[PDB]
């Protein structure tokens, strides 16, 4: 199907990009129910800038039109044991995000689920867990609680809730 | 997110003697040690496992690597009585309470029947006082007409006395006036290592 | 000099909401993450989560997801912690703490006691613990005052208006099953003093404006 993200304002069709990566925060606390939760990054521009996969377009949560991985999805972090350091996820296959111009951007549900499954598999091996849950943003200012990006001198804010709501065993 | 285990949970050290606190994670070294006194926030003593914060006396040192870590107070002073926490990332240890070790002092045991003023209000409180003892461990048991009581008493212990380093304890047995007036002998039996055998103070209502 | 000044103590009914603040000064507020740590009375330290003052992003411990909300106002350098749907076991001292570059907390707020209770403000009744031959081990006689059924904390106890301090012990309050507190204050004195020296325990309870001066008499 199709996951449609509401954006304000309406991005023109030429602002369609490829998702080349994303940046996540590992949820703290215990639980210890053999599951590890992840949300889009609760950090700021320092977290984004130090992933070194961005490209020319300034964006949050998702990397648009950036560097792609060589073969497999590759995850990195300055310190896996510090839930205050973000986890840079570099994709090997980009996921196109098509802006219609009506006030929403659409991505293929199938392509996104397959990307998440590969991200979960790489996350599962790094934290030695069994279940990986993606949850929406914990909150924050509009540029960071939304997937926000720069295109043609205008700034756009898109709700990313529908992109981070799955469980993977 | 790991679990930090601190041992021991309580540590009694003679003045001038060495105190060692251990902390291990269930998994460089970002371990920090903190000192907490009553009514105050924790105060950072050691960071990076062994680097001492400014203004922190030399007698404090930390060491260890990987998963085992140690805090050492080489010459315990009265001012170092506090609770000490280790911290790695955003997980804290359970705490270690550090107190002065002194010789054994047996408690002096007093019992107080309910005042007549209280009996007019509908309840009756019998109070057992164990004064100026060491160490802290003590067992108080209430007996009413030789029947051991359960679930109707509360205990409170003072902090270690700054002057002579003893503790005091007060236990209160709470009964309704009706229950209190239908029994005769009230007794608290006190067990403490300073006593050759347990001690019973009692009274007959009336 | 770095200072973290927090808001005052609060009493709240079960199920309400508390909003603790913490004003920072002496450093670049948006430059360090701010953490919240709480401590139940007589218990250890429990981490609640962090907030990034630059973006407002947060990361809560899983225990508090759904109940906790951390915010900040950069224009007044103030961080906020709000806990909702309160229970009695949320009674604790709440601390904001500023992380350092060494991943340690070098500056802490002074703490914010949050008491959760159904009790209403009530002043204590104070009853004498009379010296008797059953409180005379010596030599020494024991006497005191039972300060019963008050809310909230604290009460203050002195003896003979500060003229009697040697031999005094005032115990920490216990929380009774009624929601109200009670404590005891005792003093040991020479049994030869009974009959010639008067003993008065002075009890004050600010929240209810209670002041009692109870004379404790032999037998
Ligand atoms: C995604 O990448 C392909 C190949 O590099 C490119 O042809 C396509 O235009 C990109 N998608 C967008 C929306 O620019
Ligand atoms: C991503 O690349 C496409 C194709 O070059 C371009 O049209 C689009 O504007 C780029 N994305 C942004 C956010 O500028």
């Amino acid at each position: 199907d199709t996951i449609t993200l509401p954006c304000r304002p309406a991005p023109p069709p030429h602002c369609s990009s490829n998702i080349t990566g994303l940046i996540l925060t590992r949820q703290g606390g215990y639980s210890n129910a053999n599951t590890v939760i992840f949300r889009p990054s609760g950090g700021d521009w320092r977290d984004i800038a130090r992933c070194q996969i961005a490209g020319t377009v300034v964006s949050t949560q998702l990397f648009l039109n950036g560097s792609l991985a060589e073969e497999e999805v590759v995850i990195r972090s300055e310190d896996w044991r510090d839930n205050a350091k973000s986890i840079c996820v570099q994709l090997a296959t980009s996921v196109e995000i098509a802006c219609t111009g009506a006030g929403h951007c659409a991505i293929s549900r199938a392509k996104w689920a397959n990307t998440l499954k590969q991200i979960a598999s790489k996350l599962r091996e790094q934290y030695g867990a069994k279940t990986i849950i993606f949850k929406p943003s914990s909150g924050g200012d509009p540029e960071f609680v939304n997937h926000s990006f720069n295109c043609g001198g205008e700034f756009f804010y898109c709700a990313s809730t529908q992109l981070f709501a799955s469980t993977w065993f | 997110d790991i679990v930090m285990t601190q041992s021991p949970d309580s540590l009694a050290v003679s003045l001038g003697e060495r105190a060692t606190i251990n902390c291990k994670s269930s998994q460089k070294n970002y371990l920090a040690w903190y000192q907490q006194k009553p009514g105050q926030p924790p105060k950072l003593l050691i960071y990076w496992a062994s680097t001492r914060e400014s203004g922190v006396p030399d007698r404090f040192s930390g060491s260890g690597s990987g998963t085992d870590f140690t805090l050492t107070i080489s010459s315990l002073q009265a001012e170092d009585v506090a609770v000490y926490y280790c911290q790695q990332y955003y997980s804290f240890g359970g705490g270690t309470k550090v107190e002065i070790k002194r010789t054994v002092a047996a408690p002096s045991v007093f019992i107080f029947p309910p005042s007549d003023e209280q009996l007019k209000s509908g309840t009756a409180s019998v109070v057992c006082l164990l004064n100026n003892f060491y160490p802290r461990e003590a067992k108080v048991q209430w007996k009413v007409d030789n029947a051991l009581q359960s679930g109707n008493s509360q205990e409170s212990v003072t902090e270690q006395d700054s002057k002579d380093s003893t503790y005091s304890l007060s236990s209160t047995l709470t009964l309704s006036k009706a229950d209190y007036e239908k029994h005769k002998v009230y007794a608290c039996e006190v067990t403490h290592q300073g006593l050759r055998s347990p001690v019973t103070k009692s009274f007959n209502r009336g | 000099q770095v200072q973290l000044v927090q808001s005052g103590a609060e009493v709240k009914k079960p199920g309400a909401s508390v909003k603790v603040s913490c004003k920072a000064s002496g450093y670049t507020f948006t430059g360090y993450y701010m953490h919240w740590v709480r401590q139940a009375p007589g218990q250890g330290l429990e981490w609640m989560g962090w907030i990034n003052p630059n973006s407002g992003g947060t990361n809560y411990a899983q225990k508090f997801q759904g109940r906790v909300t951390m915010t900040r106002d950069t224009s007044i350098s103030t961080a906020y912690m709000e806990l909702s749907r309160l229970r009695s076991d949320d009674t604790a001292v709440y601390y904001c703490a500023k992380i350092s570059g060494s991943y340690s907390f070098d500056y802490w707020g002074q703490g914010t006691l949050v008491t959760v209770s159904s009790a209403s403000t009530k002043g204590p009744s104070v009853f004498p613990l009379a010296p008797s031959s059953k409180s005379t081990s010596g030599g020494t006689a024991a006497l005191g005052c039972l300060v019963k059924d008050y809310f909230p904390e604290p009460v203050t106890v002195s003896w003979n208006s500060g003229a009697l301090t040697s031999g005094v012990h005032t115990f920490p309050a216990v929380l009774q099953s009624s929601g109200l507190y009670s404590l005891s204050s005792v003093v040991t004195v020479p049994s030869s003093s009974l009959g010639t020296q008067t003993y008065i325990c002075n009890v004050n309870h600010k929240p209810s404006n209670t002041k009692v001066d109870k004379k404790v008499e032999p037998k």
